[PDB]
């Protein structure tokens, strides 16, 4: 857990005013309960990181060295076409993952501010639609068999229109 | 973040427990309806906690448990959206489990699957408390249709009646044309956000969203019953009294009107949902309370007079008081529930009838269940402080201080007094008149599992109101502010309901002879609404069905068009070509022909 | 439910099961047992005015007549027993009315308690394969050769021989 | 016995030849070994990688 | 139909019951591996790569 | 996945060698570990998909396939176990050979690369399915049935082959992801759109469109019950396999030379789903489901979208699944009462109290009772159809309504009405028959559970 | 009319074998084939089938794919990148139709 990656804001919690002569249960509650669970899971889970720490273990990050693009890809030449595929396919599924987290970031903010999400939750709300822009430009109308290829094919049909609009 | 989510989560696996006992071997060797009578016991005793710790913070919570899929950019997962309707419908719905369980192992002995039954109880509790605590719509679908099948089970349990079944499909049929309108809002919900959850849904504030709140309002109308899906709540009747109170007055009814509470952020802003809601609503208390005012069976009775209280909720939801709106739906279980307790008491003290017609003397024969039904009624009616009043009377003052329509403002008022009607029938002709009920006579009312759970449910028919209205957040300002003749109006409305009641009861005495009327004959035969459509309908849709698709298009014409044209065709040119004599002349005639054809072609392309 | 009904119904059973049918129709409406005889002694009454009466065209037309009368002044919502058609309990323990053939499968350690409920049941049957034969012949030889035949069936004229197609009516479950 | 139980060596001597058969596969195909634009190495710990 | 039952219980126990208990204590003792960047000269395995032991082990011993 | 397939080949001498006591046990055990090693597919770390030779691959969308195909064969040896029991050793030998070739065939045909070995092994599995529908049937339209089936598959497949050899010159192979990378577009000429019909009907036809629906009720009412099941599990798939498969290079005709085929799937659901309220013979109501529910995928093949293939797949496993399971529970009642009519035996539930749940949860299934994948399939397809355009969920509706009355109707006429007493022939529910309706269904809520190995290529 | 054979009848299996399972007969032999396909179906296919396919890892990169879009995240909001632009590829390296 990155908090960068994942805000979540700190939390002004205030002092508990008890302007009365009646007692509480919840306070006695609680204390019963960090009694009578939290201390022996706790204990437990100590002894369980504690094998951990004495048969530790180490997995790593695959890193995916880059490949030529589809642009300096022939037209017919497939050796280079199935990289340039499986490294458009990868960055696809990556994208995906970073709209979820725009997403799952999001969510996390409306349920916090909660009726306050309109005027608080404004800068999220502008993260995702602009990462919404871009996915669309990217990737919305490719179809079921969506490649390089097709992806290039619209972004020069972009292109083409951008450039009528620019000289005029 | 620990005591909280853990109490959340552990009358789930308590409610489960039960069933996992039920695959098990231990059922025939433990008392299943006790042990699942304790665990819903301890499950409520658990949900209280939650409802504390909200009352004093007014603090939710969103709980994501387990990731089930990730499709492309959409996630779906296990989540909890633990607020305020949630924990208090959740405490609310356990409580009154409780008593029916009870009241069910003593009301079903001598039924041999009675474990069977308690399960399938459980099952449908476990259901409602998926749609009702969901955070996401696909949850929320799960626990719908499980609703609706559970409805099914235990419509049906005698499945030998012909007529238990019809009722279960009947509920189906309706239910699912709701499920049409629930799919329709998730899949616009999915495409124009890219989501199913409520909190990112909450960004369509600004967005037109009229289509999805269609579909959540024909959900609606399906699962609760409103003038065009009703007919299936009061066929429910053909199942146990247990059920009848659970499924059919606190619960599985009360879903649609939830649905539009927790999607309630966007029918703040189209008054054309909200006027739909309150021209439609409002056309079910006064159509059901009618219908209410000339039927036999207490049963029937009491489901059209949940109708009616419906329709008042979705009138209250379209003048824009959810909150109002859910607090009813919470004070109606108490004693909607206590009413089915009594008539099923009562009717397992008798041999098994429910036409009033047929009954009397209750208030001295069976003291208990006559003094819970006058509870019950009164509470029903809007007494001043019996669990009715902090809802009805909040709702009947918004009704006529809100600028609304000046027709439902009316109706909605007739039928809040045809409610005190049908009410003082029941009391007048089963705990008035005299014992016009067979001659035998082994009443026994002093059985613990029956006086305990009315005891309780009337404890709280009375207390729950005060105990939540004066606990729970002002999520809204009303109106203190008005004549006395707007204040005082659903009270003085419900005694002269009562007094009309009492003058047309009395005058059924007097030597007079009933003379059948058209009006009393449309509320006694719904409307017709079912003798028509339930024979129309099936009619059309079934002689479509069988002559023009089966018969006309698939056994005749899609056969003989292909198959039947190509044998007919190769069979012809068959005997064409093979109707040869052995003719050395005319083979020989046939060659000279294929010569000239020869040469002629070549002589002429060549 | 244990006879059938006659080819025809004659006037006499047409006039009574009219005059039964209005009688709780009466007892629909009148909720008071007071009213109930009071009306029903008038309508008994009416009745009683036309018996002495033998005239057959002007019966029929009466009954014609008061049987459109009854359509037009029925109860809508009439009172059904509760184990009757149209009643709350009709075919509610269909469910558990099992029939006995399903024993023959059951299991020899399924049998072995209430073994001395299938000794008896073993019996039932040795006073079945052998009262078969005759319950036959009694029949055929009982028969109308003028082709006439009805839905009955005779009694057994002997010691020792049984009702013809008994094992039936008699083999039944109980209603409960 | 075994003219009656001698019919459990052939599917797993199947399974055996199809896994050796896959082997043949792949000892053909050898091409591209470690010139592939992504997986380039340099046989520091090795001789052959696949 | 209760030989039925019992005897598929029966069946699904004797071959679950000691995979549950061999992954929890799996779980309990080994426990899954935890992130690690890459020393710049070693070259990882194929199996280096995942989590949890059972992956890597059927990993290592079979792929 | 040579290791799955000389296996199922060795299954046959076994099969013909082993003794008559021990060859039902010995070739099903086999069977089951061939399935359980089927699941060494299942293992795709990365976005790469298998490739052991230039004969065979492997995809998201093929291995579900397989692994289906490799379990259901146990299944039909169980459950073509009590009928042809008297039959003489040599015959259910020739019976069990059938079901293998079946299995081998179908691996081959969708672990394949090239659509010409696609070909003649989905236009080989004919001969199987004709002979145990023509050896093993028991009325006497089986002959009529076999001719349709027969007949309709080679007379759609024959210009596929044609099409298959045009491009075979045009382009210098029919290899798969050869013809991806080096796709080109169309001319939307008339020669093109005779080439789009061509490449499409043989699999419109092996996947009932509605109006060449004639061929799936017979053979299923007319064939035994291994043959029912792999008719409405597999064979009504090859169709989908081969046009998610051909259809990329098909661009960009389904554009518009795909409207008439969603429009006679959008309505020939609802025209079937309606027999399957009025029809009486169980057998060909099944059929007509299977009918509904194949229309679904056609249309969402037809519009090629991620969510649309998705559902494609997942319907495609759930029905199989379920329509097996149906077609075995109307079978445990023929057994017993030699009668497809429904409305004959009755008040089941009484006698039979737990197949009755078997008999429901099919049902709970077929009706798309969430959470399943029968309802995360038509979920999608209804989006991606709505995406398309608004009006299709009115028919979307419709159908869903007549799916849960005419599958209740199924329910309620053969297992909660009250029993027909005269029935003195019930012999109680055998151990093989619940387990056959078991194993039918754990593995939906596994793949429920885990639904994941299930989306296909888009996911 | 014509020589054949006159049509079977029914035939009840509990009434010899009570312990009947449904495959053969032959009481041993029945007992032994629904042994084996409980074994070889239930106790195993399903159980290691299940364990196996459970502890497959990173099925089709769905975990590598998180990791490494956290990993973007952080890079880009860090360095003050966007998140995600919106064209693929480069549009200098391309070379346009000039009309
Ligand atoms: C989104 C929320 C998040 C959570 C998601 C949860 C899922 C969604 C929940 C919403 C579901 C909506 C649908 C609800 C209604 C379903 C309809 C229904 O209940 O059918 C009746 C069904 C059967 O009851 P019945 O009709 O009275 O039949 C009783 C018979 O007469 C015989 O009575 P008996 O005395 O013999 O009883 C013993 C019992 C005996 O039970 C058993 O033997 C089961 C086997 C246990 C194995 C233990 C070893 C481990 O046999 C039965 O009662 C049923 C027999 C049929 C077996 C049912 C198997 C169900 C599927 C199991 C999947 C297996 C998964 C693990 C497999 C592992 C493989 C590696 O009800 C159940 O008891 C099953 C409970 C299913 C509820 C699941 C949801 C839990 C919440
Ligand atoms: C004194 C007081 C002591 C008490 C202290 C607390 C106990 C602490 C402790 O014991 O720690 C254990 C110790 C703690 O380690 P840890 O710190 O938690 O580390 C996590 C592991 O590294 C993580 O390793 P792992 O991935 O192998 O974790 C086990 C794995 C277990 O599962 C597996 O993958 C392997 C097991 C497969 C079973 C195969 C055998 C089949 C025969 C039965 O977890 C799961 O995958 C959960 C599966 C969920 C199954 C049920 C889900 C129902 C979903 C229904 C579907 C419908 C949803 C609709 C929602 C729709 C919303 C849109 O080891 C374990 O965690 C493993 C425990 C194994 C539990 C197995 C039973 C789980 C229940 C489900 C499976 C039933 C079998
Ligand atoms: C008593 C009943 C026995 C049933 C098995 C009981 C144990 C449960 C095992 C089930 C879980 C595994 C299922 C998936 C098996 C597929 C994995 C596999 O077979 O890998 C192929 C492997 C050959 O490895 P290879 O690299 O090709 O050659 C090197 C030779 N050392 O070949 C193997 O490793 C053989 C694996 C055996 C499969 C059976
Ligand atoms: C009961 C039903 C009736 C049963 C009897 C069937 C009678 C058969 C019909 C008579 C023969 C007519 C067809 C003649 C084929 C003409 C050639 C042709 O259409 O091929 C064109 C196209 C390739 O053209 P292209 O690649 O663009 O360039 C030029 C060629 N290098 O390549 C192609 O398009 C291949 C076309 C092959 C023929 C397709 C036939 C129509 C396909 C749709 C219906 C299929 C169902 C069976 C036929 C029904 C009746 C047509
Ligand atoms: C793909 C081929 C298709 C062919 C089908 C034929 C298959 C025959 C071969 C036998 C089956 C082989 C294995 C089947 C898939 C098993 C999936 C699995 O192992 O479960 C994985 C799951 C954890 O999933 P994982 O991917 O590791 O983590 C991410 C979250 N899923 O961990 C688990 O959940 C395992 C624990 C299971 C507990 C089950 C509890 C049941 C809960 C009730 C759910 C009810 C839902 C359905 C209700 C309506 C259905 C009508």
């Amino acid at each position: 857990w990155d908090k960068d990656v994942y805000p979540e804001p700190p939390s002004r919690t205030p002092a508990p005013s008890p302007q009365t002569s009646l007692p509480n249960p919840i306070t006695y509650l609680t204390k019963a309960y960090d009694l009578v669970v939290d201390w022996p899971v706790t204990l437990v889970r100590e002894f369980i990181e504690r094998q951990h720490a004495k048969n530790r273990t180490y997995y790593y990050h695959r890193q995916y060295r880059r490949v030529p693009d589809i642009t300096e890809c022939k037209e017919g030449d497939v050796l280079c076409i199935y990289e340039a595929e499986m490294q458009w396919r990868r960055d696809f599924k990556v994208d995906q993952e970073i709209m979820n987290i725009i997403q799952e970031r999001l969510k996390a903010c409306q349920q916090r501010e909660g009726e306050n999400y309109q005027q608080n939750c404004a800068k999220e709300l502008e993260q995702f639609t602009k990462v919404t822009k871009a996915y669309q430009d990217r990737y919305l109308d490719l179809g079921a068999y969506y490649s390089a290829r097709k992806c290039l094919a619209k972004q020069k049909q972009r292109m083409l229109e951008e450039r009528k609009a620019a000289r005029q | 973040m620990n005591i909280f989510t853990t109490s959340i989560l552990l009358i789930f696996i308590l409610l489960l427990s039960p069933i996992l006992i039920s695959m098990s071997n231990l059922i025939k060797h433990i008392n299943f309806p006790l042990y699942t009578t304790t665990s819903i016991k301890f499950s409520f005793i658990i949900s209280l906690l939650p409802l504390l710790m909200f009352f004093h913070n007014n603090m939710e919570y969103m709980i994501t448990t387990w990731h089930w899929v990730t499709m492309n950019s959409m996630e779906l997962k296990m989540s909890f959206k633990t607020d305020f309707f949630s924990i208090l419908f959740t405490s609310v719905a356990l409580f009154v489990t409780w008593s029916i369980m009870q009241f069910s192992s003593w009301y079903m002995h001598s039924d041999p699957n009675i474990n069977r039954f308690i399960k399938y109880l459980t099952l449908f509790l476990i259901t409602m408390l998926i749609l009702t605590s969901a955070n996401n719509m696909f949850q929320l679908f799960i626990g719908w249709e499980g609703v609706g099948i559970m409805s099914f089970l235990l419509i049906g349990w005698w499945y030998g009646r012909t007529d238990a079944n019809t009722a279960a499909l009947q509920a189906i049929l309706y239910n699912r044309i709701g499920d049409i309108g629930f799919i329709l809002a998730m899949v616009w919900f999915s495409l124009n956000m890219n989501s199913w959850e409520l909190q990112q849904i909450m960004f369509s504030n600004n967005n037109d969203n009229l289509i999805p709140l269609m579909g959540l309002l024909i959900a609606a109308t399906g699962k609760s019953a409103q003038f065009g899906l009703h007919p299936w709540l009061p066929s429910a009747m053909e199942g146990p009294t247990p059920v009848s109170a659970l499924l059919h007055s606190s619960t599985m009814v009360v879903a649609g009107i939830f649905l539009l509470v927790r999607f309630h952020p966007l029918t703040t802003n189209n008054n054309f949902i909200l006027t739909t809601m309150l021209c439609l609503g409002a056309l079910t208390t006064l159509f059901t309370a009618i219908c209410a005012l000339t039927q036999n069976d207490i049963k029937k009775i009491i489901a059209f007079s949940t109708s009616s209280q419906l329709g008042l909720m979705m009138v209250t939801l379209g003048m824009n008081q959810p909150h109002l709106a859910f607090l009813h739906i919470c004070t109606h279980a108490f004693f909607k529930a206590m009413l089915f307790m009594c008539s099923g008491s009562i009717i397992h003290s008798l041999a098994d009838e429910q036409d009033i017609r047929k009954m009397g003397n209750i208030t001295k024969i069976m003291p208990f269940t006559s003094s819970c039904l006058v509870i019950g009624s009164l509470a029903l009616t809007g007494m001043p402080f019996l669990t009715g009043f902090y809802s009805k009377d909040l709702i009947i003052e918004a009704i006529n201080t809100c600028n609304t329509n000046a027709w439902a403002l009316l109706i909605t008022l007739i039928a809040t007094s045809m409610t005190a009607m049908y009410s003082m029938r029941i009391i007048y002709f089963v705990t008035m008149t005299k014992p016009r009920f067979p001659p035998l006579i082994s009443i026994n009312e002093n059985d613990p599992d029956l006086m305990n759970p009315i005891k309780r449910l009337a404890f709280g028919s009375i207390f729950a109101g005060f105990v939540i209205s004066y606990n729970i957040p002002p999520t809204s300002i009303p109106v203190l502010t008005m004549p006395w003749f707007l204040k005082t109006t659903a009270l003085i409305i419900s005694v002269l309901g009562f007094l009309i009641a009492l003058e047309l009861n009395n005058l059924t005495m007097k030597l007079s002879m009933n003379k059948a009327n058209p009006y009393s004959s449309f509320s006694t035969l719904l409307g017709f609404f079912p003798s028509i459509i339930h024979r129309i309908t099936p009619m059309k849709s079934l002689n479509l069905s069988l002559k023009t698709s089966l018969t006309l298009l698939d056994l005749i014409w899609l056969e003989k068009t292909i198959p039947k044209s190509t044998s007919t065709l190769h069979t012809n040119m068959t005997t064409l070509t093979t109707n040869q004599k052995g003719l050395i002349k005319l083979y020989f005639m046939s060659f000279l022909i294929n010569i000239i054809l020869i040469i002629i072609l070549y002589s002429i392309n060549l | 439910a244990f006879c059938a009904p006659p080819a025809y119904l004659t006037h006499q059973q047409k006039v009574l099961r009219l005059y039964k049918r209005a009688l709780r129709h009466l007892e629909s409406w009148c909720i008071h047992r007071d009213k109930y005889r009071y009306f029903a002694c008038l309508m008994r009454a009416r009745f009683e005015e036309h018996k002495n009466e033998k005239d057959m065209m002007r019966a029929t037309q009466l009954l014609r007549e008061a049987e459109e009368e009854f359509w037009q002044n029925q109860h809508p919502q009439p009172y059904i027993f509760p184990d009757s058609p149209g009643g709350t309990s009709f075919e509610r323990y269909e469910c558990y009315k099992v029939p006995e053939w399903c024993l023959d499968y059951w299991h020899p350690s399924e049998k072995a308690m209430y073994p001395d409920y299938f000794s008896k049941r073993e019996q039932w049957k040795k006073l079945r394969m052998e009262s078969w034969d005759r319950e036959v012949k009694q029949l055929q030889e009982e028969t109308s050769p003028d082709g006439i035949m009805t839905e009955a069936l005779p009694p057994a004229r002997r010691e020792g021989d049984l009702p013809p197609l008994w094992w039936h009516i008699v083999t039944r479950p109980r209603e409960r | 016995l075994l003219r009656e139980h001698w019919v459990h060596i052939l599917v797993p001597a199947g399974f055996v030849f199809g896994c050796y058969l896959d082997r043949k596969d792949d000892e053909k195909l050898t091409a591209f070994r470690n010139k592939s634009m992504l997986f380039q190495r340099e046989l520091r710990p090795n001789e052959e990688v696949t | 139909d209760a030989r039925f039952l019992r005897l598929m219980k029966f069946y699904l126990m004797l071959t679950g019951i000691p995979v549950i208990i061999g992954i929890t204590l799996v779980n309990i003792f080994i426990g899954e591996a935890e992130l690690a960047e890459i020393p710049e000269g070693y070259i990882p395995e194929h199996w280096e790569y995942y989590k949890h032991p059972i992956s890597r082990w059927i990993a290592r011993n079979f792929y | 996945m040579l290791k799955i397939i000389l296996p199922s080949l060795m299954l046959l001498p076994l099969t013909w060698l082993s003794s008559p006591k021990k060859t039902w046990t010995n070739v099903t055990s086999y069977s089951f570990l061939i399935s359980l090693t089927s699941l060494t597919l299942l293992w795709q770390t990365d976005e790469n998909y298998k490739n052991f030779s230039n004969m065979f691959s492997s995809d998201p969308l093929s291995t579900p396939l397989i692994i289906l195909t490799a379990w259901l064969l146990p299944l039909m040896l169980m459950a073509s176990q009590n009928h042809l029991k008297k039959d003489n050793n040599v015959l259910q030998k020739l019976y069990i050979s059938m079901l293998i070739s079946l299995q081998i065939l179908l691996i081959m045909t969708f672990s394949a690369t090239e659509l010409i070995m696609f070909y003649i092994l989905f236009e080989a599995t004919l001969i199987p399915t004709l002979i145990i529908i023509t050896r093993w049937g028991n009325q006497t339209e089986r002959l009529n049935a076999g001719i349709y089936f027969l007949f309709y598959t080679l007379i759609g497949s024959i210009p596929l082959l044609i099409a298959l050899i045009l491009i075979q010159n045009h382009v210098g192979t029919l290899n798969l992801m050869i013809l991806s990378f080096t796709t080109h577009t169309l001319d939307a000429s008339w020669s093109n759109n005779l080439l789009w019909l061509a490449c499409m009907m043989a699999f419109l036809i092996k996947m009932p469109l509605y109006g060449v629906h004639l061929w799936l009720p017979k053979a299923h009412v007319e064939a035994p019950i291994a043959g029912s099941m792999i008719l409405a599990a597999i064979l009504l798939k090859l169709g989908s396999y081969g046009m998610i498969r051909i259809s990329i290079i098909l661009d960009p005709l389904t554009k518009y030379m795909a409207y008439p085929f969603i429009l006679l799937s959008l309505w020939g659901m609802i025209m079937t789903s309606s027999i399957c309220l009025r029809q009486t013979d169980l057998k060909s109501l099944i059929a007509y489901s299977s009918v509904s529910h194949m229309a679904l995928v056609i249309a969402s093949i037809m519009i090629q979208t991620p969510w649309s293939f998705m559902g494609a797949t997942m319907l495609m496993i759930a029905h199989g699944l379920t329509s097996s399971l149906l077609f075995c529970l109307a079978n445990s009642n023929y057994e017993r009462i030699h009668s497809r009519t429904m409305i004959m035996a009755r008040g089941l539930q009484m006698v039979f109290p737990l197949m009755a749940t078997w008999w429901l949860m099919a049902s709970l299934a077929n009706l798309a009772l969430p959470p399943s994948i029968n309802l995360m399939g038509e979920l999608f397809i209804t989006m991606s159809l709505f995406s398309w355009s608004n009006f299709t969920i009115i028919l979307m509706g419709i159908n869903i309504i007549i799916t849960g009355m005419y599958s209740m109707y199924m329910i309620i006429t053969t297992q909660r009405g009250k029993l027909t007493n005269h029935m003195i022939n019930l012999q109680p529910s055998h151990t093989r028959e619940l387990t056959l309706m078991a194993l039918h269904m754990i593995p939906l809520i596994l793949l429920t559970t885990s639904p994941k190995l299930i989306t296909g290529l888009t996911m | 009319q014509w020589q054949e054979d006159p049509e079977p009848e029914d035939e009840n299996v509990y009434a010899k074998n009570p312990d009947f399972h449904g495959y053969d007969s032959d009481p041993v032999v029945d007992v032994w084939n629904m042994r084996a396909v409980f074994f070889f179906g239930f106790s195993i296919v399903l159980v290691f089938g299940t364990t196996f396919v459970a502890y497959v890892p990173d099925y089709r990169m769905q975990e590598w794919a998180r990791r490494e879009a956290e990993r973007l995240v952080k890079y880009r909001e860090v360095n003050g990148l966007p998140i995600m632009e919106s064209n693929y590829f480069d549009p200098s390296k391309i070379q346009l139709p000039e009309d």
